[PDB]
């Protein structure tokens, strides 16, 4: 079936949508698994996690809306998970194509969105070193607390699509 | 690489007195905190996973303490069995890491050692070495300082000591000093005498006997 | 029951390779990570490597003190574990543990050990000499009586006295290295002096190592 072109818009809200399907199907199968995705102690695995959070002050929500600051928080959020999804590749074989997909959705859609912000300047780029050493971390934890980080990275990464999907159709 | 600090070394208490152990972790291991017993020739045993879970089997006189990065195991009410050496286990991040262990050892009266000396053998003498042994039996508080004299000099380097793990029905050490002599020197020799000094002993006491009457 | 039985220990000269294997049943020895933990005579623990499973790429960890001279592998066709030791110093004596590892990171199930000597001294069963005084006390009442287990390589040797029908006033000492890279122990049990010359003492001495055994009748 034919259509015509996708805008850019449309483009980004299609991209975020397959995305968090990948999210869905990692999701399904770590709690089909080892703790079941028990998260009584999350609070635990958390200490070590800086996962990006939309606020109010980010100008996403409907109330307080902010085009310009929103935009910026987005792409910067995107970016800082990149280390968090780079550490969900060794996590998941008999999913190794799903998680390699969402990692590769991820920055196709950050280049999308970098194309429709025009300037960068306020965007801060994680640093390096930085997540090379966290990442060392990450990986060093016992299988609970991997478990655990695994749950939350992807929880927050769901979440924080969820909320940028709403405020990009708003765009 | 996480490192741990384990605290006192070493524990002197009584049976049924009340004591505590504690870890620091150089940085927050969370509850990923586990203690080991061991008893000597075993290998370790767990009491205590994830901070303050009891293993299965363990006495409730045991429970752990702690989130972060100080930890804490209580034992209350010493019994016989329990002496032992302990140690936390950081299993949070790998390399995990034992801390330097707590060697808990039983209270008791003082008992003054049963002190004998024993020449070397006819046997090992065919060989050009001469051994002279002294032992120290049966004695309380561990400390104690054995010294070698031959025909009344003052030995110096030429002795090897050895302390037994506390007694399991008496809880009392022993003490095994060997002077070592080339034959030659041995003979050359007349007197030879192990003196103890010890907490249980009043003034120091010199076992001893002539080479030639043996 | 969940068994870890470790092969391959004994003597080694420094700077020299020693293989240490561990044959894991009674679980599914796939699923789990492993560890090795050692323990140098009369110090404490020390843990040493980490072995993971498939599902985390095998991935290996290990003690920054080793500085990479160890290497962990596993082979689960054959249940078993390996510690691939390298450049060995004489540090490196000590008992070595297999060890499973739980979900939560402890150590749940050990092996009971592989001793690993590294010296440059040669296998060497020990002379047993007998422990009697000079001559017979007539004031006291206990007596002491022993053997002298001298010059062997490496440990352990086993005393036991009267095969083993004597075990009260027994004490056998920790063994003490020589300088001349020997080990030499006493063993000593204490009686009443009335017993003298009225039974027969006889340690029996047990060096596997060289597999040397020695009966030594003590006469006091």
């Amino acid at each position: 079936p034919h259509r015509q072109p996708l805008t850019s818009s449309e483009r980004i809200d299609k991209q975020i949508r397959y995305i968090l399907d990948g999210i869905s199907a990692l999701r399904k199968e770590t709690c089909n698994k080892s703790n079941m995705c028990e998260s009584s102690k999350e609070a635990l695995a958390e200490n070590n996690l800086n996962l990006p959070k939309m606020a109010e002050k980010d100008g996403c929500f409907q109330s307080g809306f902010n085009e310009e600051t929103c935009l910026v928080k987005i792409i910067t959020g995107l970016l800082e998970f990149e280390v968090y999804l780079e550490y969900l590749q060794n996590r998941f074989e008999s999913s190794e194509e799903q998680a390699r997909a969402v990692q590769m959705s991820t920055k196709v859609l950050i280049q999308f969105l970098q194309k429709k912000a025009k300037n960068l300047d306020a965007i801060t780029t994680p640093d390096p070193t930085t997540n090379a050493s966290l990442l060392t971390k990450l990986q060093a934890q016992n299988q609970w607390l991997q478990d655990m980080t695994t749950h939350l990275i992807l929880r927050s990464f769901k979440e924080f699509l969820q909320s940028s999907l709403r405020a990009l159709r708003q765009m | 690489d996480i490192q741990m600090t384990q605290s006192p070394s070493s524990l002197s208490a009584s049976v049924g007195d009340r004591v505590t152990i504690t870890c620091q972790a150089s940085q927050d291991i969370g509850i990923s905190l586990s203690w080991y017993q061991q008893k000597p020739g075993k290998a370790p045993k767990l009491l205590i996973y994830n901070a303050n879970n009891l293993a299965d089997g363990v006495p409730s006189r045991f429970s752990g303490s702690g989130s972060g990065t100080d930890f804490t195991l209580t034992i209350s009410s010493l019994q016989p069995e329990d002496f032992a050496t302990y140690y936390c286990l950081q299993h949070n991040s790998a390399p995990y890491t034992f801390g330097q262990g707590t060697k808990l050892e039983i209270k008791r009266t003082v008992a003054a050692p049963s002190v004998f000396i024993f020449p070397p053998s006819d046997e090992q003498l065919k060989s050009g070495t001469a051994s002279v042994v002294c032992l120290l039996n049966n004695f309380y508080p561990r400390e104690a300082k054995v010294q070698w004299k031959v025909d009344n000099a003052l030995q110096s380097g030429n002795s090897q000591e050895s302390v037994t793990e506390q007694d399991s029905k008496d809880s009392t050490y022993s003490l095994s000093s060997t002077l070592t002599l080339s034959k030659a020197d041995y003979e050359k020799h007349k007197v030879y005498a192990c003196e103890v000094t010890h907490q249980g002993l009043s003034s120091p006491v010199t076992k001893s006997f002539n080479r030639g009457e043996c | 029951e969940v068994q870890l039985v470790e092969s391959g220990g004994g003597l080694v000269q420094p700077g020299g390779s020693l293989r240490l294997s561990c044959a894991a049943s009674g679980f599914n020895f796939n699923d789990y990570f492993m560890n090795w933990v050692r323990q140098a005579p009369g110090k404490g623990l020390e843990w040493v490597a980490q072995m993971r499973n498939k599902n985390y790429q095998y991935g290996t960890y290990y003690a920054e003190s080793l500085e990479g001279r160890f290497t962990i592998s596993r082979d689960d066709s054959k249940n078993s574990l390996y510690l691939q030791m390298n450049s060995l110093k004489t540090e490196d004596t000590a008992v070595y543990y297999c060890a499973r590892e739980s979900y939560y990171g402890f150590t749940s199930y050990w092996g009971q050990g592989t001793l690993v000597t590294v010296s440059s001294a040669s296998t060497k069963g020990p002379s047993v000499f007998p422990l009697a005084p000079c001559s017979r006390s007539t004031s006291e009442s206990t007596a002491a009586l022993g053997c002298l287990v001298k010059d062997y390589f490496p440990e352990p040797v086993t005393v036991s006295w009267n095969s083993g029908a004597l075990t009260s006033g027994v004490h056998t000492f920790p063994a003490v290295l020589q300088s001349s890279g020997l080990y030499s122990l006493s063993s000593v049990v204490t009686v009443p002096s009335s017993s003298l010359g009225t039974k027969t003492y006889t340690c029996n001495v047990d060096h596997k190592p060289s597999n040397t055994k020695v009966d030594k009748r003590v006469e006091s």
